[PDB]
């Protein structure tokens, strides 16, 4: 029964499976990793939310996502943060 | 009749913690005194272990990055010895003091 | 077997993400894109961090990351400890560092 | 008052994790004190959650949240 | 015809008066009143916002605005912060 | 009909109680506000407003001013203890600084 | 446009009167050589970070013009709030 | 011939501009270095004179500011005289740069 609380913890060991099959992760690490997952989809997400409001659109899109992520990441980061973002959205929009 | 030097335990010491990362605190204590403080704003409260465990995760954090800031304003005034005049500075300029 | 996810070629998982922007007070109307985008910079981020404590882990001879290997691969990076700048990790200790006018000789 | 039961030596060694190498032993009371304030700003933010929840069981989520307001935002216990 | 710009400035006025009738303004001081008006607002209505969030309401209440009110302030301004509140949300209850 | 009453005269406020409350449902804050959330916030606003100009309107009344200025509120609030924590990250255009010359640059 | 639009190297308009003002009114008294063009650095520094963010906000809404409150945004993302021009 | 002894207009500079609340860089200069450094971001940018006063507003304050923080490190250090030393220590601790 319990309560049904919700995680990210099977996408990171799918993640992790991908960039390191044979290694492995204690639970506390996996909270940590969790927490973190949480912390920058808010932080993306306000300034997301924040872009929208200042510019008086209803409608957060891809487009506030990536000028918060522009905002928020640093510069290196910020570059392939866009690139997987932006590569994500091309591959979805050419699928179905 | 074997004696390390001033300053050459100290330094292994500085090596041990900085490599390990339990906690420093003894936890009954520390726990005892988190009741303690929460007292004075609700009485007969209870903790989850894991809200006073971060908690401990915080103030432990809290503390040896202000002991960092400390060591460098004790540097800064060309000394080794940290004192309260060099956490005051480190918090006066951090913004927490006035 | 196209998974909203699987279309934008993810693991992150597209949907979660599309609901948890419409209920999170956010804005009224959320875009079609944004939550693959935002899914795939959580993704990014995600791996990076696990593919350096990966090899925190495997450097210090372990099949399992803990906190210690997540802190090194974090605060060891110029840029991911900028990101996680006031961000306590559980667990974690800090880097090896001796300031150099204390040694001896 | 267990604010004497954070000993010197737990001072000590948490100065040893900072990099420090000699301490004034004016220093042990200067800690505590700060620790306490430290301890009071949070667990006053953390347990108004907990009251406005109408709980008698203060969380760690009520800790984290605090530690949150306090921009000393902590990974690994519910965030 | 230029469209219309909100702001609490007369509101700030009728509050300057009632506290030192003699005193007014400066165009640039009201600037800065509206500024802190509008920064408080922001901290008070987002604490509130993630108190009724982190306990699963989707409405926020004068009881979400007073606990916000009670972690944002400080001491002694938070109490009459509170009892001014508390007052004008009573009186306007009993007035219908 | 009932002839229109504000809700900022049914709670004694100065405020828009209003004007707050709409500001309140439109700032993507929460799905549904109380009517008691923006009366209560209102207040707050109203008196946090009426603090600072009391204390700013004594600073103009100090340097003989009928008129408060940026400089006038500055002085107020960092020379109020509560208001300065309450301001500890806002700058304010054309405030200046607290008069403040540390002791030992002060001569022998 | 095109046109006479191109700067030259402004950062040493913050003549050394201008740093030792400012460093005035921060209650200073004596003030080493080598502070001035630390200080402009310092400057530069803040003015990349605070404009950038600015101008995110700017091209973010397609303007060609920056405003009053694209700086303010900025600022505040920068934890350097600022009172009195909009916001 | 009267001179007055080093420091006595520091301090009288010093009171002088505590008092004070107006802008201390000369505004064109500034204006100069906003569009100059607005450059490296995007071109053929124009900006709303209000703009460059928050920009300009901000600044000095933010220096104000540091210079506080140096002229206490230097203090700190038994000093009267500001150094670099003192400020990338008050940055450090600010937490600006590592």
């Amino acid at each position: 029964k319990r309560s049904r609380k919700e995680s990210y913890s099977i996408y990171v060991y799918k993640v992790l499976k991908q960039v390191h099959p044979d290694t492995g992760i204690s639970s506390k690490a996996m909270g940590i990793m969790n927490s973190f997952v949480n912390d920058i989809f808010e932080r993306i997400a306000g300034e997301a939310s924040r872009l929208a409001h200042y510019n008086k659109r209803s409608t957060i899109t891809s487009r506030e996502i990536q000028t918060a992520v522009r905002l928020l990441l640093p510069g290196e980061l910020a570059k392939h943060a866009v690139s997987e973002g932006t590569k994500a959205v091309t591959k979805y929009t050419s699928a179905k | 009749p074997h004696r390390y030097r001033p300053g050459t335990v100290a330094l292994r010491e500085i090596r041990r913690y900085q490599k390990s990362t339990e906690l420093l605190i003894r936890k009954l204590p520390f726990q005892r005194l988190v009741r303690e403080i929460a007292q004075d704003f609700k009485t007969d409260l209870r903790f989850q272990s894991s809200a006073v465990m971060a908690l401990q995760e915080a103030c432990e954090a809290y503390l040896v990055g202000l002991f960092e800031d400390t060591n460098l304003c004790a540097i800064h005034a060309k000394r080794v010895t940290i004192m309260p005049k060099d956490i005051q500075l480190a918090r006066r300029i951090r913004g927490e003091r006035a | 077997a196209k998974t909203r996810s699987s279309r934008a070629g993810l693991q992150f998982p597209v949907g979660r993400v599309h609901r948890l922007l419409r209920k999170g007070n956010y804005s009224e109307r959320v875009g079609a894109g944004a939550p693959v985008y935002l899914a795939a910079v959580l993704e990014y981020l995600t791996a990076e961090i696990l593919e350096l404590a990966g090899n925190a882990a495997r450097d210090n001879k372990k099949t399992r990351i803990i906190p210690r290997h997540l802190q090194l691969a974090i605060r060891n990076d110029e840029e991911l400890n900028k990101l996680l700048g006031r961000v306590t990790i559980a667990q974690g200790g800090v880097l090896p560092n001796i300031q150099a006018v204390l040694l001896p000789k | 008052d267990n604010i004497q039961g954070i000993t010197k030596p737990a001072i000590r060694r948490l100065a040893r994790r900072g990099g420090v190498k000699r301490i004034s032993g004016l220093i042990y009371e200067e800690t505590r004190g700060v620790l306490k304030v430290f301890l009071e700003n949070v667990i006053r933010d953390a347990v108004t959650y907990t009251e406005h929840a109408k709980r008698k069981t203060v969380t760690a989520m009520d800790v984290v949240y605090a530690l949150k307001r306090q921009g000393r935002t902590l990974y690994g216990f519910g965030g």
